[PDB]
């Protein structure tokens, strides 16, 4: 009794203490960006420097594969966001297996709150203490973006940020930001705000990685980028 | 007991969703595909310091426990087939968590245990022999979960004459190409007596064993 | 904690976690309901960041049944996870019956369902108070508004959210009865707008008639925020 | 009852299956001159589901659930003994009350060496009999018939074109039927009279 | 700092006592049990004139004949109400006589009092006055949180509940007709009332001696026992 | 007695499930004896250990196993229960209710939460 | 009682035999354009079809969005395999409707869950009656009209062939994103 | 009363695992190489008393048949989570009839690892599991944190003076290595940083080949690669 | 307590009104069948009189025979004070539900301030009848009387049988009255053409103590 955290229970004024903790731990993690293009859904990461040893080819521990249709990248714990992905891709393929049909995304980023929402209100145990950026592509509403967070809370998102300078990063998405954007224009937005973000002027090539969903011939089909292809990103970025 | 509720409820199992259904189309009278009984002569014979199981198929009944131990089923073929798989990757379990050589006291009691469990539900007869510390050992389990050390066993539909033949031509200290050739005089004359494939021969060494699948 | 009562009476009588729970309510947006003769326009506060924030995502006047709907204001997903409660017990309620879920039924469910939170062990209050508008079975345009205490009472004309004070002085000296629509959403806007900064952006008003909940166009609104500015002036 | 005859052939690089299209109730009662029975599983998973159609359409979308669920989570392409393994398991979890389908895999092989194709099919039971054939192989209530011209008709390895010639020629039941012929760079399907 | 159980120095629940503080806090009600019925009445608080003052009723019917009158926490009062009532027709539902009163208000006491593990975490923190008729006459009783119940010829609860006891304690006598009992309530209510006795600030519940039903008064009934007080 | 208890609940037509043919008086098939094939096993062990050791035994036992099993995620993800695994000696063996699997619809994830622990 | 269902290029009719003759209790207009008719007793019938009604309010008035016409067959063909599973009676599903991925649609379920698209289908002890006539008479580019003749027509068959008389059914029709309801009596 | 004793502490953090860490950086040095040819796992095992059975005390332990492990913690942990880690590859092998990979392990472990930092009423683990394998897709080398976050790694060190270890390991280290080279560095970098003199008993060596079954190396052919 | 608990489940040596006990036979479902095997002289329950329930233009009028061992029951339950409900088959059965159906009406008007449908009331009747469907239940049941929306004459059965009509009557010679209706009968008839033609069809019922109930607008007489 004596050694009881109290983590679900409110501030002295209006707020829930852990839940502040956990969206500080979001503020310390290497930044997410996040786009809605004309021809697709781009969401970069930066990698965080562990060490020159990491295996750089096919280790993208930022953003991973929820569905054939739907993605997400995290700004926060990986162990977390290892089984809360898992949990995403339960529900979507139950989803498919109950109802015959690809998952939409606001349902899922609905049922994943739902999670984060739990652990928020109900119990004693600690909460989650990761942010999603979930995007796809559905044919209700087109491509679609959203921003859940540790307090249950989500909302769309055209363009945003997440992590350390998130500010900064909003800050770019602002003012260099077109709703009839192609796929080129807005890989290179995300190589301008990453590279400000990270505050240097040529971005490097092994500290990113970048995907994205196509919808070409009706149907859907993600490439997440390889060391190549973002050194040739980077080289047409400083050359324009 | 709440926790074993919690473990049901986790963990998985045999799910039941269709019993009435099936209930339905039984009473109302259609008949319905046969199983695949895949049961056929199989013997195996406690040789010098050596275990030599038979059996005939393209099935190769001769399935693998441990390094030392193999075994031959008569049967339905999907409950020969896990309960087998099951028996293997329980023993090697144990193995990695104990770091022992194998031991057929150890296979023959789970195997009774997981039988005895199912009474008679499990068409399930195993003649699982093999070399432990304590030597060669040979067993005759039955579908309802009786295991018994015997000298000589065979069972199958076939299994008349070579129970017949072995009973005939066995011998104490026999040497190991004898005890081939009154594996092949069991197991080949079975299945020219009863109503096939290509016999099986494999010797339980307690280490190098090897398999024969085109043995005749 | 698991069974472990969160909120506990304190020395002077009050449950400490409620009143918590109260100043995080006031803490949300704003939210306003008017009724008046067989229909109540419903408006809330909406705060989005331009060019990069969606607003087609950021919904607050969600329906719950075929007649229902509840407006609310301060946590988000607890007044998710409220609706969905809320919603599949109208569902609960429509198959027992067979006939619409009545406004005084499920506004009397909500209160036992946070007057429950406040009373379970290993449960937190529910940080909203939802106010929920509809037709009972006499179909007769009712409001109702509860809190996390639990306690609901019927109203004619409230608000909830930050500065709910003023809004309630404003509607309580201005409020008609049997007023017209374009009368009644002109006086949700103006209401809302006492208490926040005057755009088109910030406010969703719709109109809860028998048939639904028609979302007011965004044309209609920037007439009338243009009225209301030419009329402070 | 919705019964079926499924058939599959292999050959040099090229592997082809075939499959009737009847739905029934009431014994004998045509209600669908049209429903599916092989379903592509993955771009070298085909699975030949035979039997009532709601164990079809149950099996195929568990099939589909866990074989996503692998995908997802290995990130990378799938074996065929996994499939194999995985149906076994799922028609031994109902021991008491299989399934009422007769299944028939087929697939690739791919020995990473860049990579080698090989055949693999293999029949099973009611409750799940695993055999490896990788010759001809034949599933189904009336494989009786087509054991026959399967045992007669085979030629060791084959053309595409002299596959499908084969396996058409060779092919409660009846309505029509397709065929698929698999081969490691294209997939063709095409329908008999 | 403490559980929800345990005693303090003098042998007394601290939750217990918490309890009783918060009861003390609610809207005036008064009853007369007399011998031809129970007269129990209430306030109508009213926060604002926006209020609609049909769904803001303190007197409920835990049963036809059976009334109570409501203090201190809300929700939870409303629970109580709602355990009584659904357990009174249990009761009938087994027994075909209709449940009496002191049956209902043990039934009130062991919900009050199962906060402690002997689910439920913490006190109601609820002091209801249950009044109604039964075989043997009108019955009259109480239950503050503490689960000590005890009936009464006359009483008050809520705020500023001490004018009233005393009052009731200088006017209250033995053999009181059915209208003294009226007139009695009334003035013992606008006697603690801040505001004037108007017909629509007042409301009054009566299970009368032959009839054996809550009867609300309406607005008329109201304005007439409001006429015929005294200066 | 049995079948639960009526308590004019007045929900008895949920929007979730549908009553079963047998509502709760469980007649003996497959699956009924399948359900009891942990726990009569478990009533079995505890016998012989609280029969031949003593009774203090089991108690010791089924509190320990109670605590670990108290020690898991919230109803929703799946719980390892490794610690439940070490204390009923279970870790060594591999059964039929650890591989196979149940593909499991319509209750909202509160809703599971309330049924679980009683909110 | 017969249930019988056509749809072609832009129609969707499903009939069935009110039988008191004004039977209420077999169809059920989902919110949409969606329609669930059911066969079999009264109370399963009430009991399955008010259970598929509420769950797909439910989740379309949770999401604020259409169920799409193939996942509530799909559903359906779910939840009749579960209820089947905790109730061992018969039910007959006919499910039908329009969404704008495939604009309109209908589908044939048995007690089995055997469910599967058809341009014609037919449920009930009449089953094997009106099959022959939509198997002769049915065509490519048919006009609602005249589909309602063929259901004319196969009343008639049924009032001729059995002893039944005075026979009455409820049409009901979807096209143009309406719904319509009628009582024909032959 | 099942409450988190692992909680987010003011300016973030998580705290509790971090002194587990300080553990992991108290512990023995346990490393090991991705090499071309096969995969190599190394660590030092102490004398503490001079009668201990050299045998007894296993440190790199084998799950599957191309699958090893070892640990830089305390031993319990390492036990537990050994045992429960070949349960889940048999667990992989009755549901596929395969050898489960090295990735569908990790992230079962990674689970398992944070589960236990976020359940009620239990602490984290103290041990930095560092898997090895060889399956399909290549050679594998993965390392599991206590706090549950799993890194693709090629050459690593955990436990006393580990960047020291670490820099060691990447001054000498390339893509393209034979085995026999792999090896010899492992043997050098444990011998870096041991505080004596390293001989025969002190450390133990793991090896999964191209092909072959991961095998422990016996003191003897420790002793022929140590000269 | 617990320890009693568990020397119970050593020593392998192991009741409220409202549960409902069950045989531990094979199938209890069947058990009272099995039963029924044995013997008849126990399941010989006392079955119910033939009712006879209409609308008309007043009212609706509700008849029943007083015949059971018994010829005095009363074959009609007050469940509100403005539904009346029939009892035909087993008696026990639609006693024991009407009473409890009563009981959650009362329940549901005293938390909901409003009075209940009787669609409401024959809906909830079917529901809790098919929650034990299967087990063997007998009970035939003519729910009657007015609502907001008008009157209603909703009728419902063991099977969750529901069907909204204006003409009615369930139990042992149904059919001859059925008949006698159907011959005679219209909407716009009066009171005592209305009593009368009950009291002839009830007559002509028990032939191959008739009690008769006046539902109206404001309750309902006895006549």
């Amino acid at each position: 009794r004596r050694y009881d955290s109290r983590t679900t229970t409110f501030s002295p004024e209006g707020r829930l203490y852990q839940v502040e903790y956990a969206l500080e731990a979001i503020n310390n993690a290497s930044i997410t960006i996040g786009l809605i293009t004309k021809d697709g859904v781009i969401l970069g990461a930066d990698k965080v420097f562990i060490s020159k040893l990491i295996d750089k080819a096919n280790n993208y521990e930022k953003i991973y594969k929820i569905d054939k249709h739907i993605f997400c990248g995290v700004a926060g714990l990986n162990a977390d966001a290892n089984i809360l992905i898992n949990q995403s891709r339960l529900y979507a393929q139950r989803y498919l297996y109950n109802y015959n049909e690809v998952q939409p995304v606001s349902q899922l980023v609905v049922q994943i709150c739902d999670i984060k929402q739990s652990y928020t209100q109900y119990g004693g145990l600690r909460p989650y203490g990761v942010s999603f950026l979930i995007g796809g592509y559905d044919t209700k509403d087109g491509y679609q973006l959203y921003h859940t967070d540790p307090s249950g809370n989500y909302s769309g998102w055209f363009a945003t940020a997440i992590g350390t300078n998130n500010l900064t990063a909003s800050s770019v998405l602002k003012q260099e930001w077109k709703n009839d954007m192609t796929l080129e224009e807005g890989l290179l937005l995300a190589l301008k705000t990453l590279a400000k973000s990270t505050d240097t002027e040529i971005p490097k090539s092994e500290k990113i990685e970048l995907a994205y969903l196509t919808n070409k011939d009706g149907e859907v089909y993600q490439k997440y980028l390889t060391e190549k292809e973002i050194e040739e990103l980077i080289k047409l970025y400083t050359q324009k | 007991l709440e926790y074993i509720n919690i473990l049901k409820e986790e963990n998985g199992g045999y799910n039941f969703d269709n019993l009435k259904r099936n209930e339905i189309l039984k009473e109302k009278g259609v008949k319905f595909p046969q199983f695949r009984k895949t049961g056929t002569t199989i013997c195996g014979l406690v040789c010098q310091n050596a275990v030599i199981l038979g059996a005939d198929t393209n099935c190769s009944k001769l399935h693998y426990i441990s390094k030392n131990i193999w075994c031959a089923g008569a049967g339905v073929a999907g409950d020969l087939e896990h309960t087998t798989l099951w028996l293997q990757h329980n023993v090697e379990l144990h193995r990695l968590n104990t770091n022992t050589q194998p031991r057929v006291s150890m296979c023959v009691s789970r195997l009774t245990q997981e039988l005895f469990k199912y009474q008679g539900y499990k068409v399930c007869a195993i003649v699982l022999g093999g070399v432990d510390v304590n030597g060669p050992q040979l067993y005759g389990i039955h579908p309802h979960g009786s295991s018994c050390l015997l000298p000589f066993t065979a069972l199958g539909s076939g299994s008349l004459n070579a129970m017949a033949v072995l009973e005939a031509k066995y011998r104490d200290n026999m040497t190991i190409e004898e005890g081939k050739n009154l594996v092949c005089e069991a197991i080949c004359a079975g299945i020219f007596n009863d109503l096939g494939g290509n016999v099986d021969i494999c010797v339980i060494t307690k280490d190098s064993y090897q398999h024969i699948r085109p043995y005749k | 904690s698991y069974d472990r009562a969160i909120t506990v009476f304190s020395p002077d009588g009050h449950l400490l976690q409620v009143e918590h729970a109260l100043e995080a309510v006031k803490k949300g947006g704003c939210a306003v309901a008017i009724k008046s003769s067989n229909f109540a326009v419903l408006a809330v506060e909406k705060k989005n960041i331009p060019k990069l924030q969606n607003p087609k995502t950021t919904e607050k006047l969600i329906k719950l049944d075929e007649h229902n709907c509840l407006a609310f204001a301060g946590l988000n997903a607890d007044a998710r996870v409220l609706v969905n409660k809320t919603r599949l017990e109208c569902q609960r309620y429509y198959l027992n019956m067979d006939e619409p879920a009545p406004v005084d039924y499920i506004a009397k469910y909500v209160a036992k369902v946070q007057q429950k939170f406040t009373h379970r062990g290993g449960v937190r209050p529910f940080g909203i108070a939802t106010l929920i508008a509809g037709f009972k079975n006499n179909k007769e345009i009712c409001i109702y508004q509860t809190e996390p205490s639990g306690i609901y009472a019927a109203w004619k004309a409230q608000a909830i959210g930050k500065n709910a004070k003023i809004v309630q002085e404003f509607l309580e000296k201005n409020y008609q009865e049997n007023m017209e629509q374009k009368d009644c959403i002109f006086l949700a806007l103006k209401a809302i707008f006492e208490v926040v900064e005057l755009s088109s952006k910030n406010v969703e008003v719709a109109l809860l008639t028998e048939k639904d909940l028609t979302f007011i166009e965004e044309q209609e609104i920037n007439s009338m925020v243009e009225l209301i500015d030419q009329e402070r002036t | 009852y919705n019964g079926g005859c499924v058939l599959g052939m292999s050959g040099s690089n090229c592997v082809a299956i075939a499959c009737d299209l009847r739905l029934g109730a009431n014994t004998f009662t045509t209600v669908s001159t049209k429903f599916s029975k092989i379903f592509k599983m993955n771009n070298n998973v085909y699975v030949g589901l035979s039997g009532l159609a709601t164990d079809i359409q149950t099996l195929y979308e568990i099939l589909r659930y866990r074989v996503n669920l692998y995908e997802v989570r290995q990130d990378a392409e799938m074996d065929v003994e996994c499939f194999a393994n995985m149906l076994s398991s799922i028609l031994y979890s109902n021991r008491f009350s299989p399934y009422f389908v007769n299944p028939i895999v087929v697939g690739f092989k791919l020995k990473h060496y860049k990579v080698n194709y090989e055949p693999y099919l293999t029949a099973y039971d009611l409750i799940g009999a695993k055999c490896e054939t990788r010759d001809f192989v034949v599933n189904g209530v009336t494989s009786e018939q087509l054991f026959g011209m399967c045992e007669s008709l085979y030629v060791k390895d084959q053309d595409e074109n002299g596959l499908f010639e084969t396996i058409s020629q060779c092919l409660i039941s009846g309505w029509g039927a397709e065929v698929l012929v698999l081969t490691p760079e294209k997939i063709i399907k095409k329908k008999l009279k | 700092d403490r559980g929800v159980n345990t005693f303090s120095p003098e042998g007394r629940l601290f939750q217990v006592e918490y309890a009783l503080g918060a009861i003390k806090l609610g809207s005036t009600a008064v009853g007369i049990c007399v011998n031809d019925g129970v007269i129990l009445a209430s306030e109508r608080r009213i926060s604002s004139t926006l209020i609609e003052k049909d769904s803001v009723e303190k007197l409920l019917s835990i049963d036809d004949h059976i009334g109570c009158a409501m203090s201190g926490l809300m929700a939870d009062a409303r629970t109580l109400i709602d355990y009584a009532r659904v357990e009174c027709n249990h009761y009938k539902f087994i027994y075909n006589e209709n449940i009496n009163i002191k049956s209902c208000v043990e039934l009130i006491s062991e919900l009050a009092l199962d906060f402690s593990n002997l689910i439920m975490s913490r006190p109601f923190g609820v002091a209801l006055l249950i009044g109604g008729v039964d075989k043997n006459g009108p019955c009259l009783w109480y239950t503050e949180p503490s689960g000590t119940n005890t009936r009464f010829s006359a009483a008050s609860i809520g705020s500023a509940q001490e004018g009233a006891e005393l009052l009731l304690q200088e006017n209250y006598k033995k053999d009181m007709t059915f209208e003294q009992a009226e007139i009695l309530a009334l003035t013992v209510l606008r006697q603690v009332m801040e505001d004037k006795l108007s017909t629509s600030n007042v409301e009054i519940c009566a299970i009368k001696k032959s009839d054996q039903t809550f009867y609300k008064y309406n607005t008329d009934d109201i304005s007439r026992i409001i006429d015929v007080l005294p200066s | 007695n049995y079948l639960e208890k009526l308590n004019f609940d007045f929900k008895v037509k949920d929007v979730v499930s549908i009553r079963d043919i047998n509502l709760e008086g469980k007649e003996k098939n497959i699956e009924t004896f399948h359900d009891t094939i942990l726990l009569n096993e478990e009533k079995n062990f505890l016998k012989r250990t609280g029969l031949i050791y003593g009774s203090q035994e089991v108690y010791k036992n089924i509190l320990d196993r109670e605590i670990v099993s108290l020690s898991r995620r919230l109803p929703g993800i799946k719980s390892s229960l490794l610690s439940l695994d070490i204390v009923r000696n279970t870790i060594d063996r591999i059964d039929s209710y650890e591989y196979m699997e149940k593909i499991d619809p319509l209750e909202p994830l509160s809703e599971i939460i309330e049924k679980k622990m009683n909110i | 009682d017969t249930l019988i269902g056509l749809r072609g290029n832009n129609f969707v009719v499903l009939a069935a035999d009110t039988y008191k003759n004004d039977d209420n209790t077999k169809f059920y207009d989902i919110h949409g354009n969606k329609c669930l008719l059911l066969g079999g007793s009264i109370g399963d019938r009430l009991q399955f079809g008010e259970f598929i009604r509420k769950n797909v309010h439910l989740y379309q008035y949770q999401n604020n969005t259409d169920m799409f016409v193939k996942s509530f067959a799909f559903f359906t063909r779910k939840n009749l395999a579960y209820y089947l599973r905790r109730n061992p009676f018969e039910v007959n599903c006919l499910i039908a409707g329009y969404d704008k991925k495939d604009g309109y649609q209908l589908y044939w379920c048995d007690y089995l869950s055997n469910m599967d698209s058809v341009n014609k289908g037919a449920h009930g002890y009449g089953a094997y009656l009106v099959s022959a006539i939509l198997d002769k008479y049915y065509h490519e580019n048919l006009t609602v009209d005249e589909a309602l003749d063929i259901f004319k027509l196969c009343f008639e068959e049924l009032k001729k062939r059995f002893l039944l008389t005075q026979i009455n059914y409820e049409l009901r029709i979807m096209y143009d994103n309406k719904v319509e309801t009628q009582y024909v009596t032959v | 009363y099942s409450f988190s004793l692992t909680t987010f502490s003011p300016t973030g953090k998580l705290v509790q695992i971090e002194y587990a860490l300080n553990r992991v950086s108290s512990s023995s040095p346990a490393l090991g190489i991705r090499a071309k040819n096969g995969v190599i796992i190394a660590t030092e095992k102490k004398s503490p008393n001079e009668l201990i059975e050299e045998n007894s005390i296993f440190k790199i332990q084998q799950i599957s048949e191309h699958i090893g492990i070892v640990y830089a913690g305390m031993p319990g942990d390492f036990r537990v989570l050994l045992k429960r880690a070949r349960k889940e590859a048999i667990r992989y092998s009755l549901q596929y009839g395969s050898e489960i990979l090295v990735k569908e392990l990790v992230k079962i472990i990674a689970s398992i690892v944070q589960e236990f930092t976020q359940t009620g009423g239990v602490r984290p683990f103290g041990l930095s599991l560092l898997i090895c394998g060889v399956d399909v897709y290549g050679y594998h080398l993965y390392q599991i944190d206590p706090s549950g976050c799993y890194f693709n790694w090629m050459a690593t060190c955990v436990g006393k003076d580990y960047q020291n270890n670490m820099s060691f390991l990447e001054k000498r280290y390339n893509k393209d290595i034979e085995i026999e080279d792999a090896i010899h560095t492992a043997i050098l970098t444990l011998k870096e940083s041991y505080e004596g003199v390293l001989n025969e008993k002190n450390i133990e060596i793991g090896v999964a080949y191209d092909n072959k079954p991961f095998k422990i190396l016996t003191q003897n052919e420790i002793k022929d690669y140590l000269i | 307590s617990f320890m009693n608990e568990i020397d119970n489940l050593i020593n392998d040596v192991e009741n409220d009104e409202l549960e409902f006990c069950v045989a531990p036979v094979n199938v209890p479902r069947n058990f009272i069948k099995y039963a029924q095997t044995q013997n008849k002289k126990l399941f010989d329950f006392h079955k119910g009189t033939t009712t006879l329930a209409f609308k008309f233009k007043d009212g609706i009028i509700v008849a029943v025979d007083s015949r059971a061992s018994s010829q005095n029951v009363e074959k009609i339950i007050e469940i509100n004070k403005n539904i009346l409900g029939t009892m035909a088959g087993g008696a026990a059965d639609c006693l024991y539900w009407e009473k409890y159906l009563g009981k959650i009406i009362k329940i549901y008007e005293l938390r909901n301030n409003e009075k209940i449908s009787v669609r409401a009331a024959s809906t909830i009747l079917s529901n809790i009848l098919y929650q034990y469907k299967g087990y063997g239940l007998c009970c035939g049941i003519i729910l009657s009387g007015y609502d907001h929306t008008g009157f209603n004459m909703f009728y419902v059965d063991d099977s969750g049988k529901k069907v909204e009509g204006n003409l009615f009557s369930c139990g042992s010679g149904s059919t001859y009255a059925y008949s006698i209706l159907d011959s005679a009968y219209d909407y716009n008839l009066n009171l005592d053409q209305a009593v009368e033609l009950a009291r002839n069809a009830i007559y002509h019922a028990t032939f191959r103590k008739v009690r008769v109930f006046h539902i109206h607008k404001n309750g309902y007489d006895k006549i």
